DNA sequence: ACTCATTGTTATGCTAGTGAAG
DNA sequence: TCTTCACTAGCATAACAATGAG
């Protein structure tokens, strides 16, 4: 089953929270992911770059690949 | 003509138009932006959505493609002009780091 | 097999707002 | 003016991407 692509900050989240990890075990991902919105908000567009050009190539890449997704939630 | 033909032609169009902003790396908001800068008229993210669903009146789906036509035609230009730039750029910085 | 956080992109339930025909 | 009926563009907000320990 195809899964939804991944945006920006999921990318940056991703590189970061790996090395975090290493760095410091039996830190829970909940103070993790908290520290890295955190960290995310206060870098500049310059800083952002990157990782939005990464997203857009990731996005492009799945539709390429799966043209026929389609993002199919399950609403409460 | 006929609703048929038209719809046919729509729903090509609407997988088309996705295509394109994928490639282009448009959020589906930005899409809505863009369309309200140039045009003058804001759209929302949700008729995009609404758009490429084809979940929309035979009417506003045509009423909106020569909009995303020109929009398309826009953002492929801009598209170009940036990766001419950014090549240009690199052969600049490349031959003076070199030479220096 | 969950819940847990995070940002950002998408789908859509849910409007308050707008007429048409009785 | 008030009542249903049916659409309607937009506003909200949840769902789900990654990760792996509770």
């Amino acid at each position: 089953r195809v899964k939804r692509p991944m945006n920006a900050f999921m990318v940056w989240s991703r590189g970061q929270r790996r090395k975090m990890a290493q760095e410091n075990p039996k830190m829970h991902n909940s103070e993790i992911s908290k520290r890295l919105g955190a960290e995310w908000k206060l870098l500049s567009e310059t800083e952002k770059r990157p990782f939005i050009d990464e997203a857009k190539r990731l996005r492009a890449l799945h539709m390429k690949e799966h043209p026929d997704y389609k993002y199919r939630p399950r609403r409460k | 003509m006929d609703m048929k033909a038209l719809q046919k032609e729509l729903e090509q169009f609407a997988k088309l138009l996705k295509q394109k902003r994928i490639t282009l790396g448009y959020t589906q908001a930005d899409v809505g932006l863009t369309l309200g800068v140039l045009f003058g008229k804001v759209f929302s993210q949700t008729t995009i959505s609404r758009f490429e669903a084809l979940q929309l009146s035979l009417k506003n789906m045509s009423k909106l493609r020569p909009l995303l036509e020109k929009w398309v035609e826009e953002a492929d230009n801009n598209e170009n002009l940036q990766e001419i730039s950014k090549s240009e750029t690199l052969v600049q910085a490349r031959k003076r780091k070199r030479t220096s």
